[PDB]
């Protein structure tokens, strides 16, 4: 994907400082809270049957965990994020039946969380340059849909 | 809003479907299905090839919905409140879905009615579709 | 975009069979009355007040013919949709400031008009090539937005 | 539909902005433009830089716009009556680019909100934008 430098350096920066499991748990345990219909592929979970429930949930927490590493690991490509994702876009549509929405509704939480993790230091160029990398990754994961 | 100009198109168009509204809604779905692929996640326990009788039968059930929706045009909240409750509660398709559907039933609507689909009705039924969709996805959060 | 060989030629079998100022016209007229919003680039084009108004009106025929004559050019260049509306999206955006959600509306009412122009012809295969096409050349005229 | 729980959640979130609710505005204009760069195509009358006075009057108008909604939460469509007029027939802002303020709106809040915007706020706010935003496009057609 097409980044500025400046961009890349922002993206970078901010990252170093992401507890990736602590984010990743809050992240996708707010996905669940604010589109509860994402819960649809979380049936064995557990309790999610309050906001609490669903934040200190340790399946909602593990699963943040895989996710946001992933995603972490997608950051040190992001000039191939296609072939980086292909795996796992063939997965979550042939075995998981997801549905790529899901994948922007998380970005969408993710950008959320990190501007009420770093304040004011996510400032709008940072969430700019943030918005171009969900979105990269959000269409690299749908890319093998068929 | 649904203008009574609005109500008055849609009535006259769905009555012209008639008896061809399952058939229809099938085709709609297919469309659905070939042209947005990444609708058929919510269908992986379907048969999803072409003439499928389970693709027919969901095709006669949205129809029907829809028919119903048509008749209570001024109730559509009420009339499809246990849809809303089923879409939201239960099978929770994303909302986006629902314009990709909309906009293959006024595809097929168009492909079958030469006649009928004149630049209002086609806005009519737009807005009709939109409506609906609003109504079945209101209880979701 | 990248079309299998069935979908390029189901495209152009149909396009053969276009006349395209009448097509241009029908969708163009269709756009500002199904989507009224879109007429806000439009003060200057005399009588929009009613459908027939809109339809009937020489201004909004001539831009649909402007339109779909560019679209219709741009069909035989399916493998560089972005390097042949480069110019297109760059006037789009500088000068004449039209948001690309326009593109994907007006792409909407073209299939519908064509599937009402060709009935039963367009079918579910025939419509999904032309899905690809329509948002293929939405996304060329996006591309130089900045 | 909003919950008495979701008018709770917005007028204390929106009560704890108080006095910074135009400077927050104009940030989540200022995020928007540079997120979504189409939305720019709305103000080529504007000097856009950060800054610019033109952006924070702008941000300001639509602060007191939301203060004015949730002042009126339980009547929404007339207090915002005018502004749906000024929307549709006016302006004409395609619908899509409310759902990129809303989200800039919230991502703003967010990041001026440390102890307030807890999950439950955050699905009240984004409940309660997606509900002006309704507001302000129910005239377009
Ligand atoms: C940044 C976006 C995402 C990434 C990188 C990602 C990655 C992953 C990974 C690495 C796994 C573990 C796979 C395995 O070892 O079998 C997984 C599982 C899964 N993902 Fe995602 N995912 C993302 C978003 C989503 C979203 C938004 C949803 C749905 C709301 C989703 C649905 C699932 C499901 C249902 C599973 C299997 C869970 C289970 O074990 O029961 N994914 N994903
Ligand atoms: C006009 C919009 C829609 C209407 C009126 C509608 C209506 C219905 C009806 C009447 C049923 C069957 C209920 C029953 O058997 O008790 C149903 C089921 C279902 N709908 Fe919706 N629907 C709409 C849009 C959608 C969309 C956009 C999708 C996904 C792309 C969808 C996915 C489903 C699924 C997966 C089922 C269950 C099918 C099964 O397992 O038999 N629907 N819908
Ligand atoms: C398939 C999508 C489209 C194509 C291929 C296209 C193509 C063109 C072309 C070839 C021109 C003339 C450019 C010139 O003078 O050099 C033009 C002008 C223009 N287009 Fe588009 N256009 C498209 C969609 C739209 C849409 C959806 C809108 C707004 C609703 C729009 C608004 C305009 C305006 C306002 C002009 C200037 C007209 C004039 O000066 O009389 N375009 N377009
Ligand atoms: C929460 C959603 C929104 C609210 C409450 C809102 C409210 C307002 C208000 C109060 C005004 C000033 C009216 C006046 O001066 O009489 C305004 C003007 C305007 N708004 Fe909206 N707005 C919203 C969303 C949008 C969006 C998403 C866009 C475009 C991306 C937009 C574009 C404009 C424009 C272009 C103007 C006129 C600015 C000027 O020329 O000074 N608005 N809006």
């Amino acid at each position: 994907m097409h980044l500025t430098p400046e961009e890349k350096s922002a993206v970078t920066a901010l990252w170093g400082k992401v507890n990736v499991d602590e984010v990743g748990g809050e992240a996708y345990g707010r996905l669940l809270v604010v589109y509860p219909w994402t819960q649809r592929f979380f049936e064995s979970f557990g309790d999610l049957s309050t906001p609490d429930a669903v934040m200190g949930n340790p399946k909602v927490k593990a699963q943040g965990k895989k996710v946001l590493g992933a995603f972490s690991d997608g950051l040190a490509h992001l000039d191939n994020l296609k072939g980086t994702f292909a795996t796992l876009s063939e997965l979550h549509c042939d075995k998981l039946h997801v549905d790529p929405e899901n994948f922007r509704l998380l970005g969408n939480v993710l950008v959320c969380v990190l501007a009420h993790h770093f304040g004011k230091e996510f400032t709008p160029p940072v969430q700019a340059a943030y918005q171009k990398v969900v979105a990269g990754v959000a269409n690299a994961l749908a890319h093998k849909y068929h | 809003m649904l203008s009574p100009a609005d109500k008055t198109n849609v009535k006259a168009a769905w009555g012209k479907v008639g008896a061809h509204a399952g058939e229809y809604g099938a085709e709609a779905y297919e469309r659905m299905f070939l042209s947005f692929p990444t609708t058929k996640t919510y269908f992986p326990h379907f048969d999803l090839s072409h003439g499928s009788a389970q693709v027919k039968g969901q095709g006669k059930k949205v129809a029907d919905a829809l028919t119903n929706a048509v008749a209570h045009v001024d109730d559509m909240p009420n009339a499809l409140s246990a849809l809303s409750d089923l879409h939201a509660h239960k099978l929770r398709v994303d909302p986006v879905n629902f314009k990709l559907l909309s906009h293959c039933l006024l595809v097929t609507l168009a492909a079958h009615l030469p006649a009928e689909f004149t630049p209002a009705v086609h806005a009519s039924l737009d807005k009709f579709l939109a409506s609906v969709s609003t109504v079945l996805t209101s209880k979701y959060r």
